[PDB]
RNA sequence: UUUUUUUUUU
RNA sequence: CGUAGCUGUAGAUGAAUGCUAAUUAUAGAGUAU
RNA sequence: UUUUUUUUUUUUUUU
RNA sequence: GGAAGCUGGAAGACGGAAUCGUUAUUAAGCGCCAGGUAGUCCUGGACACUGAAUCC
């Protein structure tokens, strides 16, 4: 490990690498491994130059919690994948709580529900439940050792929106009603100035009263008590209503308090801001075609704000966009929240590192022949790219 | 060639004699046969200048027990042109047409172009397709792998002489750029 | 007003402000220099060329 | 001012029917060269424009059911040519016009320029002490190459900007615009 | 300067305590040092250039001079009274040594070649904050007087040659360091600059006219 | 030819715009101009009001 | 592969806006100019009263409404068959632009007096 | 985040940074004028110039600034105060446009144009008000404490605008009422909103019952640094019971909680600046503590000159004598001080001392002056410390300067009255004729004369004399005498009032001629 | 049709109001035209270059069309102006009869048949579009 | 075969 | 430019495009279900 | 081009 | 007369038989306009790309 080991292919066993990834592996690549014929062969991966500088990071923000360190999350753009199969294993095993998800497209492009609420955002209680799931399955013994927090109760509406931000929805019904009601007192000058201002005095005493009435939020009465953050069995057990109310108050709970380093991961990042395949009547005259922006939905919009990241007082951030499921273009990165000095720009492999994954594919008995005449020839062919090489190579025998 | 570039380099190195447009050239035949395929497998170069050398493996591990104090002349190097006097001289036009072709009365093309065709072996006349010159890293690409190289060298506790270098190439203005968010970090270490 | 700011105060008074009244300069040179043309209903005729 | 203006260019250009009308008019315009005044004659550039053809067709004997077809082709040629510093007027328009032969008409076209403000300043320099405390070739423009550079820009500016605007405005069934009634 | 890797006194150690205060005012974070430090260091190096030799091509050249100067105009300290530095450099051997060494455009080709191989000046970059410096030195206002007049007019005859072809940032700094009460009279007369200074105007009209001497005027800073 | 317009305002103003636009066209004659507008306002003043 | 704007991505059908950030296309043009007809009539100051009945927004929505939306946009892409070659239809939104303007039509986004512009 | 910054050092030392960013500002596009902006607010120097050309182009390039981007080139204009007559009519020109319903902007706005001049009514006041007093049914519980001291601030208020803020208190703070819930959530929405609100001399009969505290027993509210809010907020009229329950607490009276050099001196002196409260006889126990902390030479560099100036006022609160504690025991050779970042801090410290020492017995009565001896010591400080200040004159900003002027013009009158060595070199070069940014003034809406007003050069940096009124309007104890040639009345607290409204008086009198002025325009404490 | 006619009279383009002798355009910019006294006079105070094509040949039955062109063009960069005004002149024209790559302006006029009369209308123009450019 | 922006979410 | 490569849907037993209460465009006039 | 791009190709032309 | 939305249960998976001919940028597919002096064709004229096989 070191500079001086750069471009090596590093040994993972089968059983273990499963245990480590229960979710399955980071980007494409199991449509590579299918391709060994050896069921005992062991997997590897290419330690690339943008994981090193990016582990350095890592290291120097462990050792300061025990303003140097970086506090925000980055972003792989231009193999931004590849380098997601050998970061996330290494930090799960030291001891970190890493928040596994390369593909979050599928709680939006899949069966599913919605039900239409007053704050705007739709839910999805048939997706809502396989989040937590997924997410415990490697993550256990950890979450329920954490402490839970006071100050951050029940302030959390039924969709996960805000007490503050959600009896916003209701200024407009409730402006109307004390216009109509004023007429009591309106009808009963006096110096033409106490006057006025003594009947404007009743507007606000009534507007605090009716702030504090009407408005019911549901305050998780079912736990009275709380003493852990995994102890929220309940969720699980009713889905029809308590289904996004407990996903939203794990996400604030792990912003306050700091006990343990984390991580969030997410994988495919630019396939979350284009239109569903949901259909709805929410659309601006032609702007969709009848259909739900991705963005709009409960648990997309969860992962689809990275001007937060500063709230993670525990760890950070980070997201690579690296498939063909929509054409970049200009992909301006600055209407998006990350900033120039946060974008990781890689480029293709250099001759080196080529001729190492070429060797890599012949252990595993995949190419038939691959004469050292014609290494140098495919080079050009393929120009180098990841996805062209494997392709070119599977396709004909190889050299 | 590979196996003269190298050597040339750290001959000036030694001197104190460099040159502000012969880095430049040299600087490219380190980087290209850096990368190459044929880096760890290929022997020694035949000048006998290796043999008596603590490092080995030709110029795959050659380059990485490089002193420290050569390292940041890679990073640190002016890449500037002659025409470059818009900072301290003062104004100065730049020329992009150098070529100027006017045709005359003694080279101009027949009326009847038709036959002029049919009097040649092979077709000389093509519409106008020129294709221009591309720059390529110049050296930048090997520059962003030995600045690494620096930031590892702080927390040794080292002498004093050996850890200027390491600052000489976090200074830089036009190679490292801002890339990365690694030069504030490498700086406050 | 003060010494300077005298017709800015006035200007805003009057309704003026500094986006509409902006493109209403540049309208009126450009109608001047230009025909008289804004595609009004009757226009059209005029247009074609005598055959 | 009008007597401030000059001749900067005089793009002449020619349309001929024949192969041998056009030849003639080149060999005239040679012989009027070589004779005036200046030792050096104004010697303008080549610049030819390709050579248009149209052909229709027809339908060939009548009573028949279109077996055959007989084309009738109709060539025709051009040629341009390129003036820098015309000082002689005289020497140079008649010799343009009197190079005409037969069927081949012209199409010239003028380039004037006025000076601004003429830039007169740098007076004697100042001066103290310390205080002790030709090449002229036979077929070519005898013009300034870098006058010709200067103008040759100016040329290829309004064609691009001509070409662009006369696009817009091209559409059928002209004062035509959409929902105007 | 190019200190890069003593002959009678004071010739080598001079360059390295020159450069030295240069960097510490070249901060931009916070205050560079205390003024009693700046007093000391300025002392430390006022006695020991008087003693520089008062020759050769060992004399010390304005690109390396102008280094030091250049700090100054930025981190809001005044230069000291003390013009002893000034006295052992540029116009004692930098100019009188050029001229012995071997028409109206004939001018404008001597000065042209002092930056040509040996560039004892970095063209109109070190050049010119010394007419700057030169101007605010004594910033309050009612032989250092003598020696201040005959500077400024001296530095001042080999740029006017040559403006016209200069970077137009250039050309206002030198302009402005003209027309100020510190500058010595008889130079704006109708002889060199009264008629240039239009021409700058007219290619420039964006900028302002009358309050020409509203930078550095006879309001000194 | 601006000499004499309908009295009625809606007419006034259909018949004097084609004047300004008339004269910055190109394709109709100076004859026809002066005869297209002669024969429009008459035609217009024979008719009832446009309100 | 079959993308809308072809190779260079062309857009002649959409117009920006110079406050806020919203863009339609033309046929939601004609939709919002008769549903904001409230303020338009107000601003100047029955045969004028004519298009009262076209403000309704349910109305738009059926048979009857439909078909008069679509009778105004008389779909300018569409044009006589020896439109071709150099003959080809322009971006109309010169037209729609003044139109959108004069008429001091509010956003929907931010309540702003004529702002529009073509892009 | 990592903050870092590059110097453009291609040459190492070529070209002039100041001119460099001068031209290229004439002509640039809208998103470079704001990024050039900033870089002047973090740098050393300031050049006076270069300001107005800023403003200046600013109302021509307000055709495409979003905004958001008004908002933000406005908030940069919160340090040192400056601002041009143009630049007026510029946000005057937009405002009306951004009242898109913000509910933050009603801070944001109101807070950055507290400073320079606004008020203005029929452009900015009317919209202002008119929308600020019917939204306040949203209003959160951070935004309203922020607005008590935005009001405080102001000058000639309404009746409809301070009642509104009022009743929004009463109706919040009830909703809290029913440790750390109560000791600072509960009490520190209370003292500090009542010290806003007491400024315009205003209160009601539901707010004086709820604020005190209604059971005598609730001890333990605030540190010895925050109870002076509620003292501060009576002794205005008829204000009383507040104070202490009956005059006997246990942390507010035996030398409060613990006063000690660990970070506390500092503190307490700085809330006694802004805060308007006389030393009682158990507040000049402070004044001791600083016999024994100058001693430490830690205390002597590091908070001594700061402390000297930000409690300059008052003299018989902070230091047993005007000349004792004021000499130098020990400053001859630690006089330097980070250039001139503190050093300057002393000038302005002997200055108004000097005031104190003739207006003591001379026609002003409440006190008698020293022995003689004591003027001989004072000039022996102030004849060291200004020569100092010769080389470091370029290292002040703006604001640094602005009130140099004020400190600097005194020496000249008392001097000449019938002394300092160097006052006829660098009092009589720039510190007499100064040319720096000036700003507007602070002036109210009451006289409703905004058409024609002008501005004329004096000590005040700018003032409001039109051509037309040009000389004509603003140019028994306590109203005799101290409504005369004092015209300073003992609210606010006069130290500094009676200084600067001297010499304004005088400053227009020797160049302009303007007779008859009415000064009145008093602001709140 | 009628459908169509309503919508113009809600964006405000109809005549419909809820003798005259008026002074035509044309008229107008005449009366305000500063002609020079005469030859020895510059009219103008900047570069300007002028371009029309001339038909020359034998004798032909009938004149050809497409001959009485006439345009004027000028650099931006060499003309100098103010930031404001320099703004408002390329506004006025649009982007179409400006050159991003040499900045150069290009005014054409052709609305008469003869090449005199066509001739003089560009410079009655001319001088009118710098009165309003300063502004 | 379909992208965000002028700001009111701990 | 079209079949592109690439990549989502149903690895269509069910992709045939004419019939018409109804409008788009040229024209002086192409209308009635 | 390790602060560079972010991508299919036509039937006349850089004389 | 041309095109378009909506609506859609017009008639067809028959026949490996037989008649029209191609001398390879041939054959087989797909895409564009020039003229026909308002619109107005599946034919004719005319250009370009992919482009296999046989004993001819």
């Amino acid at each position: 490990v070191g500079v001086e080991d750069v471009g090596r292919f590093r040994l993972f066993d089968r059983h273990r690498l499963v245990e480590l990834l229960p979710e399955g592996l980071a980007g494409e690549l199991s449509r590579d491994v299918e391709m060994i014929p050896s069921a005992t062969s062991p997997i590897g991966v290419m330690l690339r130059k943008a994981t090193l500088e990016l582990q350095m990071q890592l290291e120097l923000f462990a050792r300061v919690h025990a303003l140097a360190a970086v506090q925000r999350g980055f972003l792989l753009d231009g193999g931004k994948s590849c380098v997601l199969n050998y970061l996330i294993p290494w930090a799960r095993e030291n001891n970190w709580l890493v928040v596994y998800e390369p593909l979050p497209s599928r709680y939006a492009r899949e069966i599913g529900d919605i039900k239409r609420s007053s704050a705007g955002v739709y839910i999805q209680s048939s997706f809502s439940q396989e989040f937590l799931e997924r997410l415990g399955r490697f993550n256990r013994r950890l979450l329920e050792e954490l402490p839970v927090a006071r100050r951050c109760y029940g302030q959390a509406a039924l969709d996960g929106v805000h007490r503050l931000y959600a009896e916003r929805s209701y200024h407009s019904l409730l402006e109307k009603a004390l216009e109509k009601d004023l007429d009591e007192i309106r009808e009963q000058l006096d110096s033409q100035l106490r006057e006025e201002i003594l009947l404007a005095r009743e507007r606000l005493a009534l507007w605090h009263t009716y702030r504090r009435e009407v408005s019911i939020p549901s305050m998780k009465s079912r736990l009275p008590n709380p003493a852990s953050v995994w102890e929220i069995a309940e969720f699980g057990l009713q889905n029809e209503a308590f289904a996004t109310q407990a996903l939203y108050e794990v996400w604030e709970q792990l912003k306050k308090q700091t006990q343990l380093n984390v991580l969030i991961a997410v994988d495919e990042w630019n396939e979350c801001f284009p239109v569903s395949e949901y259909v709805s009547m929410r659309y601006e005259g032609t702007r969709f075609n009848g259909h739900i922006p991705a963005f709009h939905l409960s648990t997309p919009r969860l992962l689809s704000r990275f001007d937060d990241a500063q709230q993670f007082q525990r760890g950070l951030k980070i997201c690579a966009t690296s498939w063909r499921r929509s054409n970049r273009r200009d992909y301006r990165p600055d209407l998006l929240g990350v900033r120039q000095e946060e974008i990781r720009t890689v480029r293709n492999f250099s001759p080196l590192e080529f001729a190492n994954f070429v060797a890599y594919y012949h252990k595993k008995k995949i190419l038939h022949e691959f004469p050292r005449e014609k290494l140098d020839y495919f080079y050009m062919l393929s120009g180098g790219n990841g996805f062209q090489a494997r392709r070119l190579l599977a396709s004909l025998y190889g050299g | 060639d590979h196996e003269d570039s190298f050597l040339v380099f750290y001959a000036m190195c030694s001197t104190n004699r460099f040159d502000a447009v012969l880095l430049p050239a040299l600087l490219e035949r380190l980087e290209a046969s850096f990368f190459s395929s044929q880096a760890l497998s290929k022997p020694l170069f035949h000048p006998i200048f290796e043999v008596w050398d603590p490092p080995c493996e030709s110029f795959a591990a050659l380059i990485n027990v490089l002193p420290l104090s050569a390292k940041a002349v890679v990073v640190t190097a002016d890449r500037r042109s002659e025409r470059e006097r818009r900072e301290n001289e003062g104004w100065l036009a730049p020329p992009e047409a150098p070529p100027l072709v006017l045709p005359n009365w003694q080279t101009m093309h027949p009326v009847d172009m038709e036959a002029w065709e049919k009097k040649q072996r092979r077709v000389v006349r093509t519409r106008h397709v020129k294709a221009k010159i591309i720059r390529q890293a110049d050296g930048r690409k090997l520059a962003a792998t030995m600045a690494l190289h620096g930031r590892q060298a702080i927390h040794r506790d080292a002498a004093v002489s050996s850890l200027v270098s390491v600052a000489a190439m976090c200074a830089s203005n036009s190679q490292r750029a801002l890339r990365g968010e690694l030069l504030p970090e490498t700086l406050n270490l | 007003m003060r010494r300077l700011a005298s017709p800015s105060l006035r200007r805003l008074q009057e309704g003026q402000t500094p986006h509409s009244m902006r493109k209403s300069a540049v309208a009126d040179a450009r109608k001047k220099i230009f025909g008289y043309a804004c595609g009004m209903p009757g226009e059209e005729q005029w247009v074609r060329p005598l055959q | 001012a009008l007597s401030a203006y000059s001749l900067r260019s005089l793009i002449v250009t020619y349309n001929s029917r024949n192969r041998s009308s056009m030849n003639a008019t080149i060999e005239n315009l040679k012989n009027a060269l070589r004779w005036t005044s200046p030792s050096e004659s104004s010697s303008p550039s080549s610049a030819p424009s390709s050579a248009p053809s149209s052909a229709p067709s027809s339908s060939w004997s009548p009573f028949k059911y279109k077996y055959a077809l007989r084309h009738y082709v109709f060539e025709d040629h051009r040629y341009a040519f390129a003036f820098y510093d015309v000082n002689s007027v005289q020497e140079v328009v008649s010799a343009a016009l009197g190079a005409m032969a037969g069927e081949t008409c012209c199409s010239c076209r003028f380039s004037w320029r006025f000076a601004g403000r003429p830039p007169v300043s740098l007076p004697t320099p100042p001066r103290l002490v310390p205080s002790s405390r030709a090449t002229v070739l036979r077929g070519h423009c005898p013009t300034d190459k870098e006058f010709i550079r200067r103008a040759l820009e100016e040329e290829q500016a309004v064609e691009r900007i001509r070409k662009k605007l006369d696009k817009k405005q091209l559409q059928w069934f002209p004062g035509k615009t959409p929902w105007a009634p | 300067g190019l200190v890069q890797s003593d002959t009678e006194s004071a010739l080598w150690e001079s360059r390295v305590l020159a450069a030295l205060l240069s960097s510490f005012l070249r901060v931009d974070d916070y205050r560079p040092s205390l003024d009693f430090v700046l007093l000391l260091s300025d002392a430390l190096r006022n006695s020991l250039r008087r003693t520089a030799v008062l020759h050769e091509k060992d004399v010390l050249s304005l690109k390396e001079t102008g280094a030091l100067l250049s700090s100054f105009a930025t981190s809001g300290y005044a230069v000291p009274p003390s013009l002893m530095a000034c006295l052992v450099e540029h116009f004692l051997y930098d100019v009188d040594l050029f001229l012995t060494s071997s028409s109206s455009s004939s001018a404008e080709e001597a000065e042209q070649l002092s930056q040509s191989f040996f560039c004892s000046s970095r063209g109109r970059a070190t050049p010119g904050d010394c007419a700057t410096l030169l101007h605010s030195l004594a910033s309050p206002s009612p032989n250092l007087e003598k020696l201040r007049f005959e500077a400024m007019t001296q530095a001042w005859r080999l740029v006017a040659p040559v403006l016209h072809l200069l970077q137009p940032p250039c050309k206002l700094l030198i302009l402005n360091s003209l027309q100020t009460a510190h500058a010595p009279p008889d130079v704006s007369s109708t002889a060199f600059f009264q008629r240039s200074l239009e021409t700058f105007l007219r290619d420039n009209p964006d900028v302002d006219s009358s309050l020409l001497g509203s930078l550095f005027g006879t309001q000194g800073r | 030819v601006a000499h004499s317009l309908p009295k009625d305002l809606k007419y006034r103003e259909s018949v004097a715009h084609a004047i300004r636009v008339l004269e910055r066209s190109r394709g109709w004659d100076f004859e026809s101009k002066v005869k297209a507008v002669n024969a429009l306002v008459e035609v217009w003043n024979r008719l009832a009001p446009g309100r | 592969a079959r993308r809308v704007g072809g190779i260079g991505r062309r857009c002649f059908l959409t117009l920006h806006c110079s406050a806020c950030s919203f863009f339609f296309q033309t046929s939601d043009a004609i939709k919002l100019i008769l549903t904001q007809q409230h303020h338009i009539l107000r601003k100047k100051g029955a045969s004028k009263f004519s298009l009262l009945p076209l403000a309704d927004a349910s109305l738009l929505l059926k048979r009857r409404g439909a078909l008069v939306l679509r009778s105004l946009h008389g779909d300018p892409l569409v044009g006589s068959r020896r439109q071709r070659g150099e003959f080809a239809p322009q971006a109309p939104t010169a037209e729609m632009a003044k139109m959108l303007n004069k008429s001091c039509v509010p956003c929907p986004r931010c309540k702003r007096e004529g702002r529009w512009e073509e892009g | 985040f990592s903050s870092l910054r590059l110097s453009q050092k291609d040459a190492r030392g070529s070209g002039y940074l100041p001119a460099q960013r001068f031209l290229s500002l004439l002509k640039a596009s809208p998103e470079e004028y704001r990024s050039l902006l900033r870089e002047a607010t973090q740098a050393k120097i300031v050049d006076p110039a270069f300001l107005r050309v800023a403003s200046q182009r600013f109302f021509a390039l307000s055709d495409r600034f979003y905004p958001p981007e008004i908002l933000d080139i406005l908030s940069d204009f919160a340090s040192f105060p400056y601002s041009d007559e143009a630049l007026l009519a510029a946000v005057a020109g937009r405002l009306e446009d951004q009242l898109v319903e913000p509910s933050p902007k009603r801070l944001a706005a109101l807070l950055s144009l507290s400073a320079r001049l606004g008020l203005c009514h029929p452009s900015i006041r009317d919209p202002l008000t008119k929308h600020i007093e019917e939204k306040m049914y949203a209003f959160d519980a951070a935004l309203l404490d922020s607005l008590c001291r935005t009001v405080g601030s102001l000058l000639s208020p309404r009746l409809p605008l301070l009642d509104g803020l009022a009743t929004q208190a009463q109706l919040l703070a009830s909703d809290l009422r029913a440790d750390e819930v109560a000791q600072r959530r509960y009490i520190a929405l209370l003292f500090r909103c009542l010290e806003g609100l007491s400024r315009q001399r205003y209160s009601q009969s539901a707010l004086v019952d709820a604020c005190v505290a209604c059971a005598e027993q609730h001890g333990q509210a605030f540190p010895l640094h925050d109870t002076l809010r509620a003292v501060a907020a009576a002794r205005r009229l008829d204000l009383a019971g507040i104070e202490e329950p009956l005059r006997r607490s246990d942390m507010a009276d035996k030398v409060n909680r613990a006063t000690d050099r660990g970070d506390q001196l500092l503190a307490l002196l700085r809330h006694l600046d802004l805060l308007r409260l006389r030393d009682s006889q158990l507040l000049q126990k402070v004044s001791e503590a600083v016999e024994l902390h100058s001693q430490k030479a830690a205390f002597l560099a590091t908070q001594l000159p700061e402390a000297l100036l930000h409690l300059t006022r008052l003299a018989p609160a902070d230091l047993r004598l005007p000349v004792a504690l004021l000499s130098q025991p020990s400053l001859l050779a630690m006089a330097p001080r980070l250039s001139a970042a503190q050093l300057q801090q002393l000038l302005s410290a002997s200055a108004l001392v000097l005031f104190q020492h003739i207006q003591r017995r001379e026609g002003g009565q409440g006190g008698d002056p020293l022995i003689a001896r004591e003027a001989e010591a004072l000039a022996k400080t102030v004849e060291r410390f200004l020569d100092l200040l010769k080389p470091q004159f370029l290292s002040l900003n703006l604001r640094d300067r602005r009130a140099l002027k004020e400190a600097a013009s005194l020496f000249l009158v008392e001097a000449k009255g019938a002394a300092l060595a160097p006052k006829t070199v660098d009092f009589c070069c720039f510190l007499e004729e100064a040319d720096v940014a000036p700003p507007l003034p602070l002036a109210p809406s009451g006289g409703v004369d905004f058409q024609s007003v002008g501005l004329v050069e004096a000590c005040s940096r700018l003032v409001l004399c039109a051509d037309a009124r040009f000389s004509e309007t603003r140019n028994e104890t306590t109203t005799c005498k101290l409504g005369g040639v004092s015209t300073d009345l003992p609210v606010s607290i006069t130290p500094q009032a009676a200084s600067s409204l001297l010499l304004t008086q005088l400053a227009l009198i020797r160049r302009g001629i303007l007779r008859h002025e009415i000064q009145t325009c008093i602001p709140p404490p | 049709y009628r459908n169509k006619y309503r919508l113009r009279r809600l964006v405000g383009m109809t005549h419909d109001i809820d003798g005259r002798t008026f002074v035509t355009p044309l008229t107008k910019l005449q009366h305000q035209a500063a002609l020079p006294r005469s030859p020895l006079h510059a009219r103008f105070d900047f570069p300007h270059t002028v371009h029309y094509d001339v038909f020359w040949g034998p004798p032909q039955v009938e004149e050809e069309p497409n001959k009485s062109g006439c345009w004027v063009s000028f650099r931006v960069a060499d003309l100098k102006l103010s930031d404001s005004q320099e703004q408002r002149l390329l506004d006025i024209l649009g982007p179409e009869r400006y050159d991003e790559q040499t900045g150069v302006v290009c005014l054409e006029a052709d609305v008469f048949p003869q090449l005199n009369h066509n001739a003089a209308y560009l410079g009655d123009i001319l001088q009118q579009l710098m009165r309003e450019v300063k502004k």
